[PDB]
């Protein structure tokens, strides 16, 4: 068994910038390197096999180098839609053995995220639950903090958010938050508010309807 | 042109077998192998092994020791695989790939056009499909001319959930987000999109939401 150990995890840079992965083998397995781009959601795609050669189709800012046991992939101007994750695989002998990935994040400018909130609908209020959705759109970078709160009480339960992948043309991120209540608590009270902090704020915005 | 197409995602009992095809086009089926690779939700990529499309020959991965097995039908360009006796640690999504590796021994080996992939989940849980709820654009939804509406897709299993939006029609500006789980072992998730306040009488936003592992498919038109 042949272990391809890929040399950073992660790494973040810039629109422009030139980036080098490295992908080491445990033995010599000449130039039967293959390189993989992986962006999030999608299968892995051939970029690179026998080391350098490019597959038609794959822009040119991509390259290969080395033979032996060390191999570098190098983008030399990336670009936003190059968010993903890139492995190495040897083709030497079976099991062709993958590395473990690289991370790959674009860097970008501040960006304030657009808050948004969505009262229940009717339809799901027939059921008994309420959820109560914020929306926070195209901000940068990850760090936002969504608080809930009930008329002008902070909430403390029944909360769920979730984060995208980073966009492929514009490098930022949106985030979902869910208050969800039994119908019974959605009607005991009158205002619900989204709380959000993000860095492109000057202090935290509150976005709120009446039930 | 050259595409590989593959069985949808399906939840399987611990010890049950499945199987799962995998059809090509826009090449010869027998001229190539198809090679099997499954990925574990959260790390990374490993061969199970690979078949001949000419030949019949399968050479597997040691560990699935006499779990997994590769066939092709030349008539249907299709491949299949099935791993029997299935475990907890099983779930992940199961890739099939068009492989070059001849009698010729060069470095232009590889996979290359890979399916779009399978979700396998292996659990005791009972399968439900999602209830689908619209989020409306109102004025608690407007900045700058700009509305955002969407669809709740809630209380599912297992994942995963697709959505569309205009039966594929409307893309720019979408967002599909991660599943969360609920305190009750039941995914959910959101889809929203951005589009032009003005145009909201005008234009019809209707979310495509299929859950194959119910086979499920809900429709809902998102209006203001
Ligand atoms: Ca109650
Ligand atoms: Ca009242």
């Amino acid at each position: 068994d042949i272990q391809m150990t890929q040399s950073p995890s992660s790494l973040s840079a810039s629109v422009g910038d030139r980036v080098t992965i490295t992908c080491r083998a445990s033995q010599s397995i000449s130039n039967y390197l293959n390189w993989y781009q992986q962006k999030p959601g999608k299968a892995p795609k051939l970029l690179i096999s026998a080391t350098s050669s490019l597959q038609s189709g794959v822009p040119s800012r991509f390259s290969g180098s080395g033979s032996g046991t060390d191999f570098t992939l190098t983008i030399s101007s990336l670009q936003p839609d190059d968010f993903a994750t890139y492995y190495c695989q040897q083709s030497y002998s079976t099991p062709w053995t993958f590395g473990q990935g690289t991370k790959l994040e674009i860097k970008r400018t501040v960006a304030a995220p657009s808050v948004f909130i969505f009262p229940p609908s009717d339809e799901q209020l027939k059921s008994g639950t309420a959820s109560v959705v914020c929306l926070l759109n195209n901000f940068y970078p990850r760090e936002a903090k969504v608080q809930w709160k009930v008329d002008n009480a902070l909430q403390s339960g029944n909360s769920q958010e979730s984060v995208t992948e980073q966009d492929s043309k514009d490098s930022t991120y949106s985030l979902s938050s869910t208050l969800t209540l039994s119908k019974a608590d959605y009607e005991k009270h009158k205002v619900y508010a989204c709380e959000v902090t993000h860095q492109g704020l000057s202090s935290p915005v509150t976005k709120s309807f009446n039930r | 042109e050259v595409q590989l197409v593959e069985s949808g995602a399906e939840v399987k009992k611990p010890g049950a077998s499945v199987k799962v095809s995998c059809k090509a086009s826009g090449y010869t089926f027998t001229s190539y192998d198809i090679t099997w690779v499954r990925q574990a939700p959260g790390q990374g990529l490993e061969w199970m092994g690979w078949i001949s499309a000419y030949n019949g020959d399968t050479n597997y991965a040691q560990r699935l020791q006499g779990r997994v097995t590769m066939t092709t039908d030349t008539s249907t360009s299709t491949a299949y695989m099935e791993l029997r006796s299935l475990r907890s640690d099983d779930t992940a999504v199961y890739y099939c790939a068009r492989a070059k590796h001849t009698v010729l021994v060069t470095a232009m080996r590889w996979f290359d056009p890979w399916g779009q992939g399978t979700l396998v989940t292996v659990s005791s849980a009972s399968t439900k499909g999602p209830s689908v709820f619209p989020l409306a654009p109102s004025s608690k939804s407007t900045s700058g001319g700009t509305a955002a509406l969407g669809c709740l897709v809630k209380d599912y299993f297992p994942e995963p959930v697709t959505v569309s939006w205009n039966s594929g029609a409307l893309t720019s500006g979408v967002h599909t987000f991660p599943a969360v789980l609920q305190s009750s072992g039941l995914y959910s998730l959101s889809s929203v999109v951005t589009v032009p306040s003005s145009s909201l009488g005008t234009q019809t936003y209707i979310c495509n939401v299929n859950h194959k592992p119910s086979n499920t498919k809900v429709d809902k038109r998102v209006e203001p």
